[PDB]
Order: structure tokens, then C-alpha cells, then sequence
């Protein structure tokens, strides 16, 4: 037989076989339900949707969002999306193979213990495992020491990874994803004054996200060329409906995470916390960080971010010793990729999960078992 | 058998009457040339930075 | 010389010098035009008219009303409003006196910019300035810290505010008001089917809305006694002509307050709003808001809302904690009367616009410059 990873890394959701260079198809995590009395009788009622499915039939439905802060909110619609992930795409019964969780580090147990609850007696499933984002990062990465930045759909991460071990002291964990900046944006947007705000319409945004964000290079500089300029301001349709065009509007979108006041924390911010978590960590190695660095996922999509954190670094670097970042192309997608290559490894069957343990012992296995 | 006051005023009043014409002349093309400042707003959020790390 | 104040919070509007006890009168901001051809050649024909004179004289007269959504819609005819209520009601020439500007908060930067050139350029004023209605809501309330919720002919509002302080990320605004509300009145008027929709008889409603209302306690309950008495129906005349006797109907409009399906949109309604602003904001200042709790304006008017608000509450809150609300007599002047202390206090000869700087810079310079 043969193994199957799901992730659960935010946003759409991901999942494939060992080896398979990418996963089958990828789905929003979404639940909506319906908002109006059903009028058409021919229609068949369902009480609620998922996935791109949704996506299209979204307007009379409504969302809910299963998903805060990377802690899942309610069980059984995540059993529902589930169910409807492994029969509709994948053609898939439990017993099939091992699977391969997907977790945010650092996060309250009972993530843990409920979902392999759940998955061991719902499912029914040959061998279970969550596993750290990091991990899977470095691996298709291919550096084994590093540090990661990937701030997903879901909570953002700082994890400073030596060759063959945690350090998790050292590790920075933050809710200040995209999602949130989002919703902030309809606050900037009423200065412009088209307005709107409901889930999908929330959503409509991220299309914006894709298309119209670009990082800032300097903010003063920036604003000085916002006094001389239009190329900085852009016009973009409706996804249906008006045309529409937006200035600094955009590029003042990402600075939040340099500096979130404009939804106001104090954490000193990306780059801040990781030179704080690496004086944290000890002399030697700083080196290897300072050339190994390694960033993913949602945000890091943006053209520019790599460039002006090295412009950060290089501020708060003594500027004696070398400094790079890596940018891969495909970040988005790297954590499933890296879990298709945890799965790959033999040594895993040491390491999963058995059902027999799950029949022995309970929930209680894993946090001793797994990190 | 004509155009008149009585047509005229027909048209003069719908005119009056169609709010989403002045509306939208109003506030669609008000809405572009919306903003230019270096904020003090923002100026908070930097004094508040300079505090931060 | 004085110092004079424009209340632009919606629904009739309000206009006084600083140190009055309650402004000089006060005006819908309705306007309207002639309908028909004008066939007394005797008459002068005035193609627009307002306030009260339009009032009376509605019949023949259609009317436009210039805020949407607390949005101000057409600026020309704001002028035409303006320049009377300063020469009609007033007798005041722009000279005269500093003049403060009322504004919903949160929204685009268009009405601060036209309003302040129009005022400096169309009437020529020594000094100005745009202060935002909880500012006011509190001094008049006299409580440095707080939250207040106002929800006035106009865009409906929650902001926690903090003794001198603003937390703008916290606030949210709405498009609620009773207007909207009012509108939605008909489409259950039609099921006693006593039925006329245009402008004028939209605002005979306004009458009922006073009288008539009352808020619901519990709503099944209501609908308990719905079904026992008639008691919660009452008898009431047309403005002139008939009789008109109302059931359920009247209580049932306040709960789209609590539940915005009846027209139907989604934000979880004010008391959800509310928590969830709050459980936004932070852990220790909660006790003081669970504490200081202020509501004004339009809908606060009817009887019982707090109460049926409280009962909310102690439902969301942890019940351990001391809760009570605000409910002054005062609270539909509460805004003007706010702007009155805030005309006071000798800061704003610091603080004020003055023609200078409208000469020196723009518009541009209130967004700085003022909140
Ligand atoms: N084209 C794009 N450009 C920028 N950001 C995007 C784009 N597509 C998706 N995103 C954002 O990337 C994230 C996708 O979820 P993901 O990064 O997988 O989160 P997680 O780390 O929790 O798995 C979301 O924040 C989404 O809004
Ligand atoms: N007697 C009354 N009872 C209940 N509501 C009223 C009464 N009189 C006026 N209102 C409502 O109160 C509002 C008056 O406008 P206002 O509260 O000043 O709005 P804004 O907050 O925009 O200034 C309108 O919604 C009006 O219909």
C-alpha cells in the first residue's frame, strides 16, 4: 500500500500521496450555511457547504470559518470537511493508509488530542502523525540548520531550526496573518468609500491580495513618491460590477507587519522579533542563520518582503558578517511538499502512531510521542 | 400633437426624482481623488515604533 | 467675540453658540422640489425648499435626502441648506465665530475634504474644526473612559473610548439607523395593509416611532401575550384621517436591532457587536466598560432598550462581574450639547484650523491635523 498526507495549514487545504510532486487539489476551508427561506421547492436543501463548491454558491450562503487564529473552532464541521475531502477528491477510505497531520507549533493540547480522537475512531486509519510546520519547511528547503518565517491563512511563526533539533525556547509564535490584516484593509478602504463588509465580501479582498499588493521599500520614500505619483495607484474591475483603483492604499497593507499599530499590538514586529529571538539563542551559530534564512506561505507571496527584511537585518546586523534570505518560488505550497518527503522516509514506520497504542493508551500518547 | 410645458416638466420632475444620476455623479467621482497626507495619525504609529522595540 | 457650533449628526440638525444650554432650533436636512406645473401665476416659484417651511408645505413638494448612510449626498444642496440655517435661523455671518463640524467616524476622506474647502472657501470662517460624536458623547456624559452607542438618524456606531485616548482598530460602524429600519416598517405595514409608500409618508412613520414604540423584553414571551392580549395594541390616528391600531407590529421593528434579518444582512447585531469589540480590546480595562456603558440618540430614545441590553450581557458576560448601563434624559441633544464643553475649553485656539494654513496647504491638512 501506500501514504497519504493531509494538510491543515490554513487557507485552502492540501492533500496527497507520498511522492506525488504536488498535491491532487486544494480547498479554502470555508463553511457556509444557508441565510434565506428555501423557495424553491425542486431544490434539494443541504444545510451546508464547503470548498469551491461554496465558492461559486456562496451569496445566499453564509460563512462560517472553522479556523481562528490556526485554532480550530468547531470539531464537527471540521469532520464534515474532512469526510467531504477524502470521498470527493480523493476517492479515499480511511483504512487506506498512514496519515500525516499538519500543526501549528506551540498551540493548546487539545488541537491534539481531539483531532486524533476523532480521526482513530471516525476514521479509521492505519498510522497517524502531526507534525511542526518547520520541520517539513527545512526539509524541502534542503538546508538541515535555519530559521522560518511563514505566516499562513492562520498564526505566524518564528522558528530558528538547528541541524537535527528544536530549540523551543527560542520559537515566536504570532496571530497576525493575513486574514486580520484583511479585515484592517476595510478600514483603510472607507477612505476611498467603497464599502462592504461581510465574509465574502472579506474574501473578495483576497483576490485583491494576489493581484495589487507590492511591498514598500522605504515608507518615506515611498509616501514621497505617493505625493508625486499615480503609477503607484492602480485600476482593477470589480471580480463583477465597477472598475475600481487604489493607491497607497495598497502598498500601506503589508508595512502592518513591520509595524502593527495600524492594528495595534506591540510585538516589534517581524524582523524585530526574529533578531530578538536569535539574541535569545547563542553566539556560534548566529552565522549559519545569518546566511541560512528562510521564509514561506501566505504573506511571503509578495513581491519585495526579502528586500527590505535584509534592509532590517542589515540595520540591526552588526554589518561585518554576510546576510542573505531565501525566496523560493513555490513557498505556498512547500509545507505539503516537505510532508511528501516526511512521509517518504522508513523511519516514520518506527515512528507512527498504531491504532493498537491508540486502544492502550489514550490522546495522552501523542504528547510524549510526538513533539 | 406637440413637445410642451406639461412633457417638459414631465422630464424636468423625473430628473428630480432619479436619485442614483446626481448620486452617482456626486459620490463615484468624488470617491477618486480621495487622499494624499504623510498622516500624523501615522505619526502616532511611528512615535509609538520609536517606543516599540 | 463667540464661538458657534453646527451639529451635522443626521436627522434634524443642530446649531449653537458655545455656553447655550440647548441650541437654537433644529432642522431635518430634508429637501425637496416642486412636483407639478405651477399654475397660481401669482405665486413665485422657489424650485427647493427645506426644514420646516418645507414641512408644511410638503404635499406638492418631493424630497431628497441628502445623507445616505450618514454619507452626505449632494453638496450643492448641503450648501443650500447651510447658507439658510446661518442667515434664517442664525442671523450669523461666517466671520463670526469659529464654527465645529460633526462627523461620523471611520469614513472616507471626501466629506473632510470638500466640507473644509466649501466652509473656508464658500463661507470664510475664522476657525475650524471635525470632532467625532463619542468625543462629545463622553464630555457631555462626564466619564473619561468608555464605549458608547449611538445610533442616530444616521450610520450606527460602537466605539470603546479610553480616557484621552482613541482605539480606532476597536471601533465598529454600521449602517442601521432607523430610517432604513423605518423602510423596512412598511414592508410589515402592507400586512394590515393600510399602504402608501413615497417620501412625506415615510416620514409619518417618524410620528409612530415616537409614540408608538416600545422595546421588546423577551420575544417569545411578547409573542405569548401576542397571542392573550390585545393590550399591546394600541389605537392611533392617521396625522389626519383615520384611525390607525397597531398590534405586534410596533414592538417587532426594534429586534432588527437584535436581529438584522428582518432586512437582512449579517453582523451578529449591537450587544454582539458590542462584546465582540470588546473581547478585541483588552483583558484588565473591561470591568471599568462592564461598568461605564453609554448609549444616546435616535433609537436609544425608546423605552426599555437598556434593559433588554443589560439582559444581554449578563447573558455574554461572566455574570461574577458588577454591570450596569447609561441612559441619560438627554441623550438626542447629548452630540450638540458635547460640542458646546468642547467649544469651551481655551485648547482649541491651539488646536483650531485657521485660514492660514488653508491658504499655506490644503484639505490635505486635516487629516493630520484633526483626528
Ligand atoms: N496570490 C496570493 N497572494 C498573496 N497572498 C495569498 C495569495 N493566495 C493566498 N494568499 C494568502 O495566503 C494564505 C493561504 O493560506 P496558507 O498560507 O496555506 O496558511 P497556513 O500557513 O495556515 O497554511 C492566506 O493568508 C491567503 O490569503
Ligand atoms: N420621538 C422619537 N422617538 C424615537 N426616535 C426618534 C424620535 N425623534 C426622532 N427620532 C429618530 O432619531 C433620529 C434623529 O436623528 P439623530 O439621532 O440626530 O441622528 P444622528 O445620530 O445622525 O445625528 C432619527 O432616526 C429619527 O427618526
Amino acid at each position: 500500500t501506500t501514504a497519504l498526507v493531509c494538510d491543515n495549514g490554513s487557507g485552502l487545504v492540501k492533500a496527497g500521496f507520498a511522492g506525488d510532486d504536488a498535491p491532487r487539489a486544494v480547498f479554502p476551508s470555508i463553511v457556509g450555511r444557508p441565510r434565506h427561506q428555501g423557495v424553491m421547492v425542486g431544490m434539494g436543501q443541504k444545510d451546508s457547504y464547503v470548498g469551491d463548491e461554496a465558492q461559486s454558491k456562496r451569496g445566499i450562503l453564509t460563512l462560517k470559518y472553522p479556523i481562528e487564529h490556526g485554532i480550530i473552532t468547531n470539531w464537527d464541521d471540521m469532520e464534515k470537511i474532512w469526510h467531504h475531502t477524502f470521498y470527493n477528491e480523493l476517492r479515499v477510505a480511511p483504512e487506506e493508509h498512514p496519515t500525516l497531520l499538519t500543526e501549528a507549533p506551540l498551540n493548546p493540547k487539545a488541537n491534539r488530542e481531539k483531532m486524533t480522537q476523532i480521526m482513530f475512531e471516525t476514521f479509521n486509519v492505519p498510522a497517524m502523525y502531526v507534525a511542526i510546520q518547520a520541520v517539513l519547511s527545512l526539509y524541502a528547503s534542503g538546508r538541515t540548520t535555519g530559521i522560518v518565517l511563514d505566516s499562513g491563512d492562520g498564526v505566524t511563526h518564528n522558528v530558528p531550526i538547528y541541524e537535527g533539533y528544536a530549540l523551543p525556547h527560542a520559537i515566536m509564535r504570532l496571530d497576525l496573518a493575513g486574514r486580520d490584516l484583511t479585515d484592517y484593509l476595510m478600514k483603510i478602504l472607507t477612505e476611498r468609500g467603497y464599502s462592504f463588509v461581510t465574509t465574502a465580501e472579506r474574501e473578495i479582498v483576497r483576490d485583491i491580495k494576489e493581484k495589487l499588493c507590492y511591498v514598500a521599500l522605504d515608507f518615506e520614500n515611498e509616501m514621497a513618491t505617493a505625493a508625486s505619483s499615480s503609477s503607484l495607484e492602480k485600476s482593477y474591475e470589480l471580480p463583477d460590477g465597477q472598475v475600481i483603483t487604489i493607491g497607497n492604499e495598497r502598498f500601506r497593507c503589508p508595512e502592518t507587519l513591520f509595524q502593527p499599530s495600524f492594528i495595534g499590538m506591540e510585538s516589534a514586529g517581524i524582523h524585530e522579533t526574529t533578531y530578538n529571538s536569535i539574541m535569545k539563542c547563542d553566539i556560534d551559530i548566529r552565522k549559519d542563520l545569518y546566511a541560512n534564512n528562510v521564509m514561506s506561505g501566505g504573506t511571503t507571496m509578495y513581491p519585495g518582503i526579502a528586500d527590505r527584511m535584509q534592509k532590517e537585518i542589515t540595520a540591526l546586523a552588526p554589518s561585518t558578517m554576510k546576510i542573505k534570505i531565501i525566496a523560493p518560488p513555490e513557498r505556498k505550497y512547500s509545507v505539503w511538499i516537505g510532508g511528501s518527503i516526511l512521509a517518504s522516509l522508513s523511519t516514520f514506520q518506527q515512528m507512527w502512531i498504531t491504532k493498537q497504542e491508540y486502544d492502550e493508551a489514550g490522546p495522552s500518547i501523542v504528547h510524549r510521542k510526538c513533539f | 400633437x406637440x413637445x410642451x410645458x406639461x412633457x417638459x416638466x414631465x422630464x424636468x420632475x423625473x430628473x428630480x426624482x432619479x436619485x442614483x444620476x446626481y448620486x452617482x455623479x456626486x459620490x463615484x467621482x468624488x470617491x477618486x481623488x480621495x487622499x494624499x497626507x504623510x498622516x500624523x495619525x501615522x505619526x502616532x504609529x511611528x512615535x509609538x515604533x520609536x517606543x516599540x522595540x
